[PDB]
RNA sequence: GGCCGGGAACUCAAAGGAGACUGCCAGUGAUAAACUGGAGGAAGGUGGGGAUGACGUCAAGUCAUCAUGGCCCUUACGACCAGGGCUACACACGUGCUACAAUGGCGCAUACAAAGAGAAGCGACCUCGCGAGAGCAAGCGGACCUCAUAAAGUGCGUCGUAGUCCGGAUUGGAGUCUGCAACUCGACUCCAUGAAGUCGGAAUCGCUAGUAAUCGUGGAUCAGAAUGCCACGGUGAAUACGU
């Protein structure tokens, strides 16, 4: 029996998979420190199991794909943050509290005719 | 060292110091020193005299001075004697391989308001 | 603006040490949308500085924004076609980013090698308490008070 | 043996009733088959200046999209081919049939 | 446009169909690697030889309903104003305005 | 250009070219053709070449050969 | 090695649905419309972005995309052809790209995307060339094959404030490809030369959030010719006391 949660950010999902016992993580079959080379990252993924005092019960199993570095670490760490909700059903609180059951949705605005970027106007001659 | 008619640097390393010779850049720099046979990494200032004599018998195979300012000197001369377009651009000062002379062509013609 | 209100926007703790001012400080610094830069850089200057002064990074940073931070400022006004000072007070959060501002753009107009060193020599001046920072932070005072007959 | 039927068309409305009249013809002359799959949309755009002579900024946006599904039969007979074959279609709907 | 300019390009499209076959490869041995020394000398002089207009480069694509030289799409065969008004009257199949 | 191809030059022009050398004569040659390029055959003779308004004569020398007509005849005037 | 048997759970594909209404709790207010907070929820007060342009103004733009009253020429202001010009050069202005470096230049090694196009078309693997390319030659009218390697980033060296291992105009010599034909007047490649410029006077412009700043990718027009136009994603800030 397994713990399932689903994780989007930016142009990122993320699969994850929750067991008990003797914390260790592996994300498309490599550890955290051989995947995310950035301490932010890591930062990120391991704040929700911090939060709780669930650092060292549990096995974690995660796919992923789309996007860049800071898009698939917020996607990772709303996928545990489901799968806890569903594993346990009175962290809520807490979690909603900190900030992470929320799904961030602000994506790259398109471009438009006659600008040169999403806002950025052309230079103007009054003469 | 004194490699060529002219002096060259002695405090840097060997595959920049030899670009100072009129005639050898970044490629020919490098072929010499292989068939040399030293490091790239060294100073010049750490070299022996049978060294730097391999040296002067590499760097004299190529046209390094004197002779090519003089190549080129005919080349040019050769084009205005004959008189063609190219030529008649070369004595009146204005850019040949086409390119705009509404606007810019400042290179060849020099601060504003000769 | 005119009719709108202006809503705080949540800040994210610094990695190794938890200061939300490391991490207002790291924004000020970036540039060009590279952040791992400024962060390579502001943790070597703290490092060092920490090395120089035989203390806690928190604490000799602190002492530097300290010696640095102002308290009044001057602000014009326009009465009769001519130019009034009016000195007025200044609010913690403002203080902060003055001095957080007038820190780097001291320092990186310095003549040494690196950046990192020049951040370390800038904080070190400013903790002994002399330097262009603290320069700005007495003219600032000056032309405060010349000014007292406005208020 | 095995059929497989490709069918395109720029609506989908249009496509619907095509792949379910093909899907219960098909069934009913005994043979089975795999239910209809649907498959990723084509979207062609086109940018256009609206003035006659000389606004640059003034242009209009248009686009036209293809919808596309896929059938396929595995264990027929011999009359559901002939019949698959004698079948008609509306108008702007595109079918091809591979064996 | 003018009638004489649209005969021009009914000119330019006949000669190119009528002499596509004898330029395509007998003269094109040019690029052939073993051919012979100078057998090919003869293969361009005669080629240089043929009418100038059966060279398919020597064709611009015009609309199909008044002439124009410019801003043309190669999908609809017309210009934009001409496919802006049959677009609106409802004439080309599938074709909307479009947002996202 | 590219080798692999041959030099260029027009038959209209060649065969003029050889006739003249064949025989003897030095009245000019008239040429529009100012895309063809010199051959060593041609030295010594006089071609006047079109440049837009008239026919420029040029007296071919060995220092020209393997250019292009169309560099001794200038279209454009200026002061 | 999803490579094999298999499975229909999850990511994903495009069809029918649910959801957000000041609907609920408290206070202010004229028994009113509304306003300021809170709970629950992915989302809260027109949630983010787009299309959508009132009666009218400027005898505003377009007889050269098209159509059309009046005037005008018709052995010519109407056809056909080769070669030139629109690419000129003392000088003045508007919109852009690339710098003047160490938050960097050069070498070696290695993470992580989205959206598009392909029949006279896109073209793999193999061999030859230092290179742009050449010769044979599969697959693909395509969630299947081809275009097709993302870059900034990350690790280890080297340069040590010099007009430099910064910057890259201009010029000589060898070639490649498309095209009947690259002189005037094409794009690329190798060898050599190595300019101005050290953050810019009085003036002056854009931007309130995934925005500005920065880094790469595609498409129409097109035999060949983008730094311009229209689209796509990665990293990702500062400030708003007030009128």
């Amino acid at each position: 029996n397994q713990y399932y949660g689903t994780g989007r950010r930016k142009s990122s999902a993320a699969r994850v998979f929750i067991k008990p016992g003797n914390g260790k993580i592996v994300i498309n079959q490599r550890s955290l420190e051989q995947y995310f080379g950035r301490e932010t990252a890591r930062m990120v993924v391991r704040q929700p199991l911090e939060l709780v005092d669930m650092v060292e019960k549990l096995d974690l199993y995660i796919t992923v794909k789309g996007g860049g570095i800071s898009g698939q670490a917020g996607a990772i760490r709303h996928g545990i943050t489901r799968a806890l909700m569903e594993y346990d059903e009175s962290l809520r609180s807490e979690l909603r509290k900190a900030g992470f059951v929320t799904r961030d949705a602000r994506q790259v605005e398109r471009k438009k005719v006659g600008l040169r970027k999403a806002r950025r106007r052309p230079q103007f001659s009054k003469r | 060292a004194r490699i060529a008619g002219i002096n060259i640097p002695d405090h840097k390393h060997a595959v920049i110091a030899l670009t100072s010779i009129y005639g050898v850049g970044k490629t020919r720099s490098k072929a010499i020193l292989a068939a040399a046979g030293i490091a790239e990494d060294v100073k010049i200032s750490e070299l022996s005299e049978g060294q730097i004599d391999t040296l002067r018998d590499e760097v004299a195979k190529f046209v390094v001075e004197g002779d090519l300012r003089r190549e080129i000197s005919m080349s040019i001369k050769r084009l205005m004697d004959l008189g063609c377009y190219r030529g008649l651009r070369h004595r009146r000062g204005l850019p040949v391989r086409g390119q705009r002379t509404k606007t810019n062509a400042r290179t060849r013609k020099g601060p504003r308001k000769p | 603006p005119r009719r709108r209100v202006i809503g705080q926007r949540k800040i994210l703790p610094d990695p190794k040490f938890g200061s939300e001012l490391l991490a207002k400080f790291v924004n000020i610094l970036m540039v060009d949308g590279k952040k791992s830069t400024a962060e390579s850089i502001v943790y070597s200057a703290l490092e060092t500085l920490a090395q120089r002064s035989g203390k806690s990074e928190l604490e000799a940073f602190e002492v530097a924004l300290e010696n640095v931070r102002p308290t009044v400022e001057v602000k014009s006004r326009r009465v009769g076609g001519s130019t009034y000072q009016v000195p007025v007070e200044v609010r913690p959060v403002r203080r902060n980013a003055l001095a957080m501002r007038w820190i780097v753009e001291a320092a990186r107009k310095r003549g040494d090698k690196s950046m990192a060193l020049r951040l370390a020599n800038e904080l070190s001046d400013a903790a002994e308490n002399k330097g262009t920072a603290v320069k700005k932070r007495e003219d600032v005072h000056r032309m405060a008070e010349a000014n007292k007959a406005f208020a | 043996q095995r059929i497989r039927i490709r069918l395109k068309a720029f609506d989908h409305r249009l496509i619907d009733q095509a792949t379910a009249e093909i899907v219960e013809t098909a069934k009913r002359t005994g043979a089975q088959v795999r239910g209809p799959i649907p498959l990723p949309t084509r979207k062609e755009r086109f940018t256009v200046l609206i003035s006659p002579h000389v606004n640059k900024d003034a242009r209009d946006q248009y686009e036209i999209r293809t919808h596309l599904r896929l059938v396929d039969i595995v264990e027929p007979t011999e009359k559901t081919v002939d019949a698959l074959m004698r079948l008609d279609l509306a108008a702007g709907v595109d079918v091809q049939i591979s064996l | 446009a003018k009638q004489s300019m649209k005969a021009r390009e009914v000119k330019r499209v006949a000669l190119a169909d009528k002499y596509f076959a004898k330029r395509a490869e007998l003269k094109a041995i040019i690029s052939d690697v073993n051919a012979s020394d100078e057998d090919r000398w003869n293969a361009v002089l005669k080629l240089q030889t043929l009418p100038r207009d059966s060279s398919p480069s020597r064709q611009r694509n015009r609309c199909r309903q008044t002439g124009r030289p410019h801003g043309f799409l190669r999908k609809f065969g017309l210009s934009r104003i001409k496919v802006r008004e049959a677009a609106m009257r409802g004439e080309i199949p599938g074709l909307k305005k479009a947002s996202w | 250009r590219s080798l692999k191809k041959g030099p260029f030059i027009d038959l209209h022009l060649l065969k003029k070219v050889e006739k003249a050398v064949e025989s003897g004569d030095k009245k000019p040659l008239r040429t529009w053709s100012r895309r063809s390029t010199i051959f060593p055959n041609m030295i010594g003779l006089t071609i006047a070449v079109h440049n837009g308004r008239q026919h420029v004569p040029v007296f071919v020398t060995d220092e020209m050969v393997g250019h292009k007509l169309g560099e001794f005849a200038p279209t454009r005037t200026y002061r």
